[PDB]
C-alpha cells in the first residue's frame, strides 16, 4: 500500500514533472519501444518510429492519466476504472509489459529529474507506478 | 548476446565515463531501499533502516564498488560472461541462497542509476544496450544453479 | 476474481482430492524443486532428496493451507492473514516461485483426477491458486 | 538446450506414444478455455463461448494438430530450435502479433495436458525435461521479434 509519506513524494515530483508529462510520456513509450521490441505488439498500427507524431500524443494521454491517478491517489481504483477495462477486456495486455513502461517512467524521470530523485522519492514513484500498473490490470 | 557492433561501442564507451566507486555504491544502496526485503540478505552491514544509513552506509558502499567491479569485469568479455560469472554465480547459489530473480532488480536499478549521472546522454538507444547487457549478466549469474 | 461457479468447480475437484491433499502437495513440491531448481533457495535448510521427511511434511503443510482456503473460499484474505504475513515479511518469497508452485499443483491434480480435470475446472483451478498466491504475496 | 543425455530420452520415448490428434486438440483447446483472452487471435474459428463449444470446435481441433506438428518438428532439432521455428517467429510477430509471454501460456498448459494423458509415467523426472523443451521453444518462437 501507499504510505502518507509516499503520497507526499509522489506529488512532489510530478508536481515538477509539471507541463513536460507528455514529454516524458512519450520519452519513456519511446524507450520502452526499444529497450523491449515486444512491447510493440500491442500498438501494430502506430506509426513507430523516432519522432513519431502519434507516440507523443499517446504519451500525453498517458502522463495525464497519471496525473488523473495523482489527484485521486486516495482512490485510484475508481479513478481509472475505465482505463482498467481498457488494458483488460479490449486490449488485454500481459502484466509484465507493465514493469516494463514503469521501469522506462522511472529512467525517463531520473535523467530529466537529478536532484529530485532520491533513494526516498524513487522508493515511493516505485510504488506508486507499481499500484497504478496493479489497478490496470485487475 | 546479441549485441551488435554499435551497441557493444555505445556501451563501452558510456562505461569509460563511470566512476565505479561512487555509482556501484549508489546501486546496491538504491536497492535496498527501493526494494526492503532486499536486506534480507546483508544484515552484517549494520544499520540499514532509513535511506540515510542505508545510503552512507560504508560497508555498502565497499560493497557496491566489489559489485560494480565484477560488473566491468562483465562488460570486458561481452562475447563470453557465461565463463566470467561461473564461480560467481556457483557461490550467490550454493553458499548465499540468493533467488536468480533479483539479479534483474539490481540490474535495473543500475540502469537508473546511470541514467541518473549522465540525463541525456542517457538516451533510449544506448539504454536498450544497456538493458542487453544487464538482462545477461543476469542471466550468465543465472545459469549455474542446480 | 472467483466466480461461484468456480467455488463450485474447486469445492469439487478438491473434495475428490480428498484425504490424498498430503500426498499431493507433496507430489507437487517435488516437481516443483525438480522443474525449476532455482525455487531451492527458499529450503536451504532442507533435505530435498527423493522422499524425504520435510517435503512430506511440508507437503502436508501446503495442502493442509489450501484445504484451509477452499473451505473459506468467500473470504479468503481473512483466513490466510497469517500465511501470508510469513510469505511477505518472513521469508519474503518472489511472486514468481508463485505461478510455478501453482503450475505444478496443477500438473499433479491432473496427474491423478484424470476425470475430474476438465476444462473448466482446470480454468477455475488455475483462477485459484492464482487468487490464493495474490493472498499471499499482498 | 542443456538437455542431457537421459533427458533427451525420457521425453522421446513418451513422445512417441503421444496422440496427436488428442494431445494437440486438447491444448489448444484449454488455452482457450483457461487464459480466455488467447480467444481473441482466433475470433475468427467460430463459437468459442463455452468450454463444451471450444473443445468441440473443428477448426481448434485441427489447429492444434498443425500445432503439436510443429512442436514436434522442433523436437526431432533440439539442438537447434532456433532454425527450425525463425520462419514461424517471424510469422507469430509480423502477422499476427503475439505478445510471446503467451507462448508460455501454451507451453503449461500442454505440460498439464500430457501429464493428463499418462498419470504416472509423468513422473516428476520426466515432467522437468519437458518443462525444459517447452521452455527452449517458447524463447524460440519470441527470438525474431523485432
Ligand atoms: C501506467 C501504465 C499505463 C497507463 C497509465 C496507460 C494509459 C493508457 C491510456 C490513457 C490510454 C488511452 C485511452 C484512450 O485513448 O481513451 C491507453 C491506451 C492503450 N494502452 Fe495503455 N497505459 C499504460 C500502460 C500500457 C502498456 C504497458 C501497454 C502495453 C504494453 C499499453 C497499451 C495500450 C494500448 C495498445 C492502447 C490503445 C492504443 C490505441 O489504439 O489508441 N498501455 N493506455
Ligand atoms: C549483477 C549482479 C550481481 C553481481 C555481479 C554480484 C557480485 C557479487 C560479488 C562480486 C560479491 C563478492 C563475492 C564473494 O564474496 O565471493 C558478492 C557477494 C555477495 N552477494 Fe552478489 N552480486 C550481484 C547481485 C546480488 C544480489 C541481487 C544479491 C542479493 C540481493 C547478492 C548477494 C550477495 C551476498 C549476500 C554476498 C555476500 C556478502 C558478504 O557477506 O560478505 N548479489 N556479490
Ligand atoms: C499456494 C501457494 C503456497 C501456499 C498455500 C504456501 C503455504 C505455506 C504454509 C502453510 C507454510 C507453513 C507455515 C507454517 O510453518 O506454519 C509455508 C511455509 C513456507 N513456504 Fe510456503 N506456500 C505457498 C507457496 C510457497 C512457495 C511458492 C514458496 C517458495 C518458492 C514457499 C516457501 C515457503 C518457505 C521457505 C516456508 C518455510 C518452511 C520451513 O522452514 O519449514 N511457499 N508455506
Ligand atoms: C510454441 C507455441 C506456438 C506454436 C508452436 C504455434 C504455431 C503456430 C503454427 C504452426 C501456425 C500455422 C502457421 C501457418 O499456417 O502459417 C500458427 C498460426 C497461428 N498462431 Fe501460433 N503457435 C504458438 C502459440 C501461439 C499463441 C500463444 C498464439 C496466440 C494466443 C498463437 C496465435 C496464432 C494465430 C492467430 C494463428 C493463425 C491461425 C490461422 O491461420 O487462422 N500462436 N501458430
Amino acid at each position: 500500500v501507499l504510505s502518507p509519506a509516499d503520497k507526499t513524494n509522489v506529488k512532489a515530483a510530478w508536481g515538477k514533472v509539471g507541463a513536460h508529462a507528455g514529454e516524458y510520456g512519450a520519452e519513456a513509450l519511446e524507450r520502452m519501444f526499444l529497450s523491449f521490441p515486444t512491447t510493440k505488439t500491442y500498438f501494430p498500427h502506430f506509426d513507430l518510429s523516432h519522432g513519431s507524431a502519434q507516440v507523443k500524443g499517446h504519451g500525453k494521454k498517458v502522463a495525464d492519466a497519471l496525473t488523473n491517478a495523482v489527484a485521486h491517489v486516495d482512490d485510484m481504483p475508481n479513478a481509472l476504472s475505465a482505463l482498467s477495462d481498457l488494458h483488460a477486456h479490449k486490449l488485454r495486455v500481459d502484466p509484465v509489459n507493465f514493469k516494463l513502461l514503469s521501469h522506462c517512467l522511472l529512467v525517463t524521470l531520473a535523467a530529466h529529474l537529478p536532484a529530485e530523485f532520491t533513494p526516498a522519492v524513487h522508493a515511493s514513484l516505485d510504488k506508486f507506478l507499481a499500484s497504478v500498473s496493479t489497478v490496470l490490470t485487475s | 548476446m546479441h549485441l551488435t557492433p554499435e551497441e557493444k561501442s555505445a556501451v563501452t564507451a558510456l562505461w569509460g565515463k563511470v566512476n565505479v566507486d561512487e555509482v556501484g555504491g549508489e546501486a546496491l544502496g538504491r536497492l535496498l531501499v527501493v526494494y526492503a526485503w532486499t536486506q534480507r540478505f546483508f544484515e552484517s552491514f549494520g544499520d540499514l533502516s532509513t535511506p540515510d544509513a542505508v545510503m552512507g552506509n560504508p560497508k555498502v558502499k565497499a560493497h557496491g564498488k566489489k559489485v560494480l567491479g565484477a560488473f566491468s569485469d562483465g562488460l570486458a568479455h561481452l562475447d563470453n560472461l557465461k565463463g566470467t560469472f561461473a564461480t560467481l554465480s556457483e557461490l550467490h547459489c550454493d553458499k548465499l541462497h540468493v533467488d536468480p530473480e533479483n539479479f534483474r532488480l539490481l540490474g535495473n536499478v543500475l540502469v537508473c542509476v546511470l541514467a541518473h549521472h549522465f540525463g541525456k546522454e542517457f538516451t533510449p538507444p544506448v539504454q536498450a544496450a544497456y538493458q542487453k547487457v544487464v538482462a545477461g549478466v543476469a542471466n550468465a549469474l543465472a545459469h549455474k544453479y542446480h
